[PDB]
């Protein structure tokens, strides 16, 4: 198959038998709008190759002279007839000639183009085996046919084709497709493109000579659909009332403020003008600058290429011709000095300035233009910004304060950074300080230590855990306001990342720069290459060394940097091959605008099927006690390696766990107690040495170290430290304190406990120094919660206490013996039944998976935080252990300064969108 | 957030509380038999599920209440509804 289209002024269909249709010449599908040039200045814009036919001349000597205007294009043919012409086979041999000099998806096509008016790829599943590439078969494949045609956000599952595109004579998805894609074949725009072809008459301006400049642009030939998209871009201008007209723009804003851009051929001139008339004044040259941006622009992105002569027309005194001087000629009298000089008579004189007010970046923005004095801008070689690796920037002092100055060779690569740069206030963005015109250059302010790309080479040490999420959140900022803004970075690169501040407290660290491969998506841009490119810039952040030392490996194991959960999986979702799954940038920032994000230092999940009632922790290892059957099994967790070991060492469910510890002999003994009220103690050197206390009446259900265990029945039994290593020992003393009412807290800070609904606290000599009972707190909450047992205790001024299967925790002063609703906390940011509390802050475990968040001085609430929550503690860098269910056991180790670190987050994000709300 | 009903439980039929428990989950929760039978025969859901999945069984057989188990389940309760956790009364 072969793709045929006749191009040129005109037979149009009467020649095409010899709008879409099929045809044999092999089968080829005619599109009348090789390519077949029918016969005199349209073939100019169309110009693959172009065969030149006559125009059925049926109407000789003129012939051949109309053909040699032109022609002195592949080939010439005389096919002088509307119908049975002599020469009509021999352009079609000519046509078969020159034609003749994803196979998988051209045959499935035919089944897809089967719609009468997104699940096609299931069409391409049921009846096809190697589409399962998927992903890789349809990176592009449809347009390339021209049939079931699909930044276009209505293209993904969008699939009438070209006659429609109907409007030009005079369902909702289809609608809106329909209007997008008008929108971007430029046949209606968003204030149509066919309005007039006569300029209507204007209005009359200032016509003084010294008041208007003039720029003329000399173009031999217009290219096809260069004014509609003149029209369409010549809009988004700006001199900080748009009396706009239009015709194949006069946009006039005020008396001293119009661009008459228009076009335009004198009588002794066989190519064509484009004029722009602005005034001379202040405001006007911005609008002189903007449409010069804006064309040149157009000649750059969408038609590169096209002599274009360049003029600008000056004269002396006013009621004199204008006299047209080239740009190059005006370049260079601006870079010698400012007054252009009439070579006759050398005594009349104008500034540049007054001609062409954009060679000397005229009217840039009034706080930006270089002050040539103030300035040093020795741009002295070797005294160099980074050795140079940054461009050519040296260093330099604008106000007493350091700066960078980069030169520029050629004005054209100036400007257009500079437009660029007037519309990019952002913390995270490197900010504009001095214009430099009169060396061309262009100075932004320093950043002391260099970029982040020397940091993570060479200084690793000072980059701290903070830092690093300090660094990737500014720089995540910056990617999501360019995105705001419909700018698209290149390659989010480290070397575009300038430190500032090492201080990780400080408002702004990092900052994002483009001094004028690796860090490449899939597909290459587009929005979604970035978050790829900024994927891989945290993954570079997260592993220091990363891919600038040397389908990404897990960070935390190729390399071997601490572990970051909440950080890999981010990592890992904007990495996604799919750019429709990658995260947009603002996503990507809300995932790092995260408290838990920085603090959660590990994350563990145990072999499926467990469950896991209690634990201790050594002093790095933690022991656990599995509850997932009627056998005791006692588990051991290394925090390091992750090695979850386990074994059977008891006949019951164990139900809580103590470490003895022995300074004397330097012994460390585990104590389990057990549902059959066996005190199973085991050294924690090696399993073997072990052996049981005197057995308890009742379950053994909490253990404290000072050795003190409560049983079923609150017969406390005091247990001194060394005789935890002698076999059957029995205690001391029992308080026996209770009744068939469980002793299950004992807190230190004089010693204070909590069974059945009552308080105890005793001292050094072992007996009730005071009692008190919780069920006088009925009125606060209801006796469903208070007169359950009483399952945590902590002390600092207060007793705070928890009982079994409440959402509600009390406070019981220590002195005059005598209110924490998690459900509030938990409805105002999901079962709410606390099942532990702990001390430091407060840290309430619910049995929903939250972790409540409260300080000691006004019980206030910051942060809410597997969804279950079994039991939380301290361990040691003081850190915080978290067991729960999803059943699926879970670890969870968060750093102790959790309650502060987000803290100061949520104020350095603000005053970070402070310095925003001050650049706007 | 509660009605007297929801006191008279703990000392509108299905309205909820903050927790989601119903006067009837409370009845079934501090050990109320009566209060239980009473709220049944006025027209109770034992099919109610508070914020955290139980049913009326399933505090009922969480504490231990069988005579409250017979009252709800010869009334028409599902015996192998399942909590949020899915567990069921039976397993409680
Ligand atoms: C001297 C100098 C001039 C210009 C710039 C600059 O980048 N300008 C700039 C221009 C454009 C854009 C945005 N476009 C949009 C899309 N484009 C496709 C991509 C980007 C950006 C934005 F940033 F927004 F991307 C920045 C930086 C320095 C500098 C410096 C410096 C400062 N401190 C230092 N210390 N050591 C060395 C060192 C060096």
């Amino acid at each position: 198959r072969m793709k045929l289209m006749i191009v040129g002024n005109s037979g149009k269909t009467t020649l095409l038998q010899q709008d879409v249709k099929d045809w044999p010449i092999l089968v080829l599908n005619v599109w009348d709008f090789l390519y077949l040039a029918v016969y005199v200045d349209a073939m100019k814009p169309w110009l693959s190759p172009v065969i030149l036919v006559g125009t059925h001349l049926d109407v000789e000597k003129q012939r051949k002279a109309c053909m040699s205007k032109i022609t002195k294009i592949r080939d010439y043919h005389f096919v002088n007839a509307t119908e049975e012409s002599d020469a009509l086979a021999k352009l079609r041999k000519t046509i078969i000639n020159e034609s003749l000099n994803v196979e998988l998806e051209k045959i499935i096509l035919s089944e897809r183009k089967n719609v009468p008016i997104d699940r096609k790829r299931l069409l391409q599943l049921v009846r096809e085996n190697q589409l399962q590439l998927d992903e890789n078969e349809l990176p592009h494949a449809l347009n390339e046919s021209g049939v079931l045609l699909h930044a276009l956000q209505l293209s993904d599952l969008y699939f009438w084709l070209c006659k429609i595109m109907q409007i030009l004579t005079v369902p909702k998805n289809y609608m809106s497709q329909y209007f997008k894609l008008l929108e971007k074949f430029q046949i209606a725009l968003p204030i149509p493109s066919s309005l007039s072809d006569h300029r209507p008459v204007i209005e009359l301006p200032h016509c003084e000579n010294s008041e208007i400049i003039i720029r003329l642009y000399e173009m031999p030939y217009f290219p096809m659909g260069f004014w509609s998209r003149l029209i369409n871009r010549l809009l988004e201008i700006s001199p900080y009332r748009p009396n706009r007209m239009y015709w194949r723009i006069y946009l006039n804003w005020s008396p001293e403020a119009y661009c008459l851009v228009g076009s335009e051929v004198l009588d002794n001139h066989p190519e064509s003008f484009l004029k722009i008339t602005v005034p001379s004044c202040r405001k006007g040259c911005i609008l002189l600058g903007q449409v010069v941006d804006h064309i040149d622009s157009l000649m750059e992105e969408w038609f590169p290429g096209l002599l274009l002569k360049k003029w600008a027309l000056y004269s002396f005194n006013d009621g004199e011709e204008h006299q047209k001087i080239l740009l190059d000629d005006l370049m260079k009298k601006a870079e010698e000095g400012d007054l252009l000089v009439n070579p006759d008579q050398p005594r009349l004189t104008i500034p540049i300035s007054q001609i062409a007010p954009d060679l000397i970046l005229a009217d840039l923005p009034r706080n930006i233009m270089l002050n040539n004095d103030e300035l040093e801008f020795e741009q002295a070689p070797e005294f160099l910004l980074g050795d140079g690796s940054f461009g050519s920037v040296y260093r330099a002092a604008y106000e007493g304060e350091e700066v960078a100055v980069k030169i520029f060779n050629s004005l054209r690569l100036l400007r257009q950074e500079l437009v660029v740069l007037c519309h990019l206030h952002h913390p995270s963005l490197i900010s504009l300080l001095a214009a430099g015109i009169r060396p061309r250059m262009l100075v932004m302010e320093l950043a002391s230590k260099g970029s982040l790309d020397r940091l993570l080479q060479q200084d690793k040490a000072s980059l701290t855990r903070t830092l690093q999420h300090r660094i990737a959140l500014h720089v995540a900022d910056g990617l999501r306001y360019l995105h705001s803004a419909m700018i698209i970075y290149r390659d989010l690169k480290p070397h575009n990342v300038l430190l500032f501040t090492l201080y990780p407290n400080a408002a702004i660290i990092a900052k994002i720069a483009d001094y004028g491969p690796g860090f490449r998506a899939p597909e290459v841009y587009n929005q979604q290459a970035d978050v790829y490119s900024f994927g891989l810039l945290l993954y570079d952040i997260l592993t220091t060394g990363g891919r600038i030392v040397e389908k990404l490996p897990d960070p935390v194991k190729e390399y071997g940097c601490a572990p970051w959960p909440m950080v890999e999986k981010l990592i890992k979702q904007c990495l996604k091959e799919n750019p429709q799954e990658r995260p947009t940038s603002a996503q990507v920032f809300d995932i790092l605008n995260s408290a838990e994000l920085v603090c959660l230092t590990r994350r563990i999940l145990l072999p499926k099927n467990v469950i896991v009632e209690c634990m201790v922790a050594t002093h790095a290892s933690i022991w656990l006690g599995c509850g997932h059957t009627d056998r005791g099994q006692l588990s051991f967790l290394d925090l390091n390696t992750e090695g979850y070991t386990s074994e059977e060492v008891a006949d019951s469910r164990i139900l809580c766990l103590a470490l003895v510890h022995l300074p004397v002999e330097k012994e460390s003994w585990i104590v389990s107690g057990t549902q059959s009220g066996t005190l199973l103690v085991i050294n924690t050197e090696d399993g073997k040495k072990r052996h049981t206390l005197e057995k308890m009446t009742d379950s053994v259900t909490c253990l404290y170290c000072n050795l003190l265990v409560g049983t079923a029945d609150g017969k406390l039994a005091i247990f001194e430290d060394k005789t935890v290593k002698l076999k059957g020992a029995a205690p001391l003393k029992i308080l026996n304190i209770g009744n068939v009412t469980p002793l299950m807290c004992l807190s230190e800070s004089v010693m204070w406990g909590g069974c059945g609904t009552k308080i105890f606290s005793f001292s050094n000599d072992f007996t009730i120094q005071k009692l008190i009972e919780t069920r006088t707190s009925q009125l606060f909450s209801y006796a469903a919660f208070s007169d359950s047992n009483i399952i945590t205790v902590v002390v600092d001024t207060a007793l705070y206490i928890a009982k079994q299967n409440s959402p509600v925790v009390e406070v019981w002063d220590k002195k005059t013996e005598k209110l924490i609703d998690c459900v509030h906390f938990l409805r105002e940011v999901y079962s709410g039944r606390v099942k532990t509390l702990c001390l430091q802050a407060l840290w309430i475990g619910t049995g929903g998976g939250h972790i409540l968040l409260l300080d000691l001085s006004t019980r206030r609430l910051i942060r809410v935080i597997c969804n279950s929550v079994r039991v939380m503690m301290t361990a040691q860098k003081n850190v915080m252990l978290v067991l729960g269910y999803n059943i699926q056991s879970c670890l969870t180790v968060w750093d102790i300064n959790l309650p502060h670190e987000v803290q100061n987050l949520e104020k350095h994000i603000e005053v970070r969108k402070e310095l925003a709300e001050k650049m706007r | 957030g509660v009605t007297p009903l929801h006191l008279a439980a703990d000392s509108d039929v299905n309205a909820w509380d903050h927790y989601g428990f119903t006067p009837l989950h409370l009845a079934a929760h501090v050990g109320h038999l009566e209060i239980v039978e009473v709220l049944l025969k006025a027209g109770a859901d034992v099919n109610a599920q508070d914020h955290a999945g139980w049913t009326p069984l399933h505090l009922a057989a969480l504490y231990g209440h069988l005579e409250i188990v017979e009252v709800l389940l010869k009334h028409g309760a599902d015996v192998n509804a399942q909590d949020m956790w899915g567990e069921t009364p039976f397993d409680l």
